[PDB]
């Protein structure tokens, strides 16, 4: 019940930005650097400078990225299953991690643990200080793993597959402690509440369209709402108890949710391709969205704390 | 707030090479009439879905 601008305050040209549901190629670091994968290249923008850096190319295709906790290093996955880590200050590739035998669509950090999920059906836990490509392997999906989010505060991982299943794991553990398989479609968009430990948001794809909120560790679906379009990405507000979902078929919007009541506060329009790529600014004020319409849009949605 | 393990140029070349062979080995068979693997990229015109 508060005012929220209906037009982005910045629009960047993002040529070659993928229009593939399973990718999420846009990440805003804790050091305020936006990382974006455009086709075979990765670009960085300093939000403070407006500076643009072009690190790394590949003959392959870039397929996932995730900033390290501290924002000093960027993790990068490829269509051929390769995962690499970049020292952003040095602009050099710090290390080259094997293990996957097919594209790595999603990555997630828990301090020194990097975790990758692939279209082989595997998730891999990797000690990033260690010389080993990986220390634990998890095969609990029967199709592509396309969502992966660490809690860090809670020591909890969520995974979401093209098999419509969601798993929750306690730390680095091989077996999930919980399985939610209600969704009728791919689960790529998921988010943990930073305001309340053990609360997980999950969103379904075309045939499902549902936003569900789970109280993990009590095992209760607190909420379940037909969002009326394919959910492609997701972000929990840091500065407010609100959720932003981004949409595919057949409504290319972002919708801003209240959470207390599970009601839409606002619907943000403009994209002419599915809003596949999404990320929240480090100060929590801004959400950037991206689509195969080759634009990145900056939405001022929240206040200071 | 910790020390990332850093590869020598040689170490990378090993890793890359092994990966490429592991990867090119695992030619797994598929069903070209099954669109699951790519279902979320089919627009409803292509799903052409349920009624009349």
């Amino acid at each position: 019940f508060r005012q929220i601008a209906k037009v982005p305050y910045r629009v960047l040209d993002a040529p070659s930005l993928a229009d593939d549901f399973y990718y999420s190629l846009i990440d805003w670091s804790s050091t305020d650097v936006l990382a974006v994968a455009l086709g075979k290249s990765i670009f960085l923008t300093d939000n403070n400078t407006g500076d643009v850096v072009h690190l790394c190319d590949t003959e392959n295709e870039y397929t996932s990225l995730s900033w390290i906790g501290a924002g000093s290093h960027l993790a990068v996955g490829q269509a051929n299953g390769l995962v690499e880590i970049y020292d952003v200050m040095k602009r050099k590739c710090i290390r080259t991690l094997s293990g996957h035998i097919d594209r790595v669509a999603c990555l997630s950090w828990n301090n020194h643990v990097l975790t990758s999920g692939s279209r082989d059906h595997r998730i891999l836990h990797r000690d990033v200080r260690m010389p080993d490509p990986f220390f634990e392997t998890i095969e609990s999906h029967t199709q592509e793993v396309c969502g992966l989010k660490w809690n860090v505060a809670d020591n909890k991982l969520a995974s979401g597959g093209n098999d419509n299943v969601v798993h929750v794991y306690e730390g680095t553990s091989k077996s999930p402690i919980l399985t939610f398989d209600e969704h009728k479609a791919a689960v790529k968009a998921m988010a943990w509440s930073p305001h309340k430990r053990g609360v997980l948001a999950t969103g379904g794809g075309t045939a499902d369209r549902r936003l569900k909120i789970w109280n993990v560790n009590t095992s209760i679906k607190m909420s379940d709402i037909d969002s009326g379009s394919q959910i492609c990405n997701m972000v929990w507000s840091k500065n407010t108890n609100e959720l932003v979902t981004s949409h595919g078929y057949s409504k290319y919007n972002l919708t801003l949710w209240d959470c207390n009541s599970m009601d839409p506060i606002a619907i943000l329009k403009g994209h002419s391709f599915r809003v596949l790529h999404l990320t929240l600014s480090n100060d929590g004020t801004t959400v950037v969205s991206g689509a195969g319409d080759e634009t990145l849009r900056y939405w001022k949605l929240f206040d200071k704390p | 707030q910790f020390m990332l393990y850093e590869e020598t140029a040689e170490e990378r070349n090993i890793a890359v090479h092994r990966h490429n062979e592991i990867y090119n080995n695992n030619n797994s068979v598929s069903n070209e009439n099954n669109p699951s693997q790519v279902k979320e990229n089919l627009s409803p015109a292509k799903i052409c879905p349920y009624e009349r």
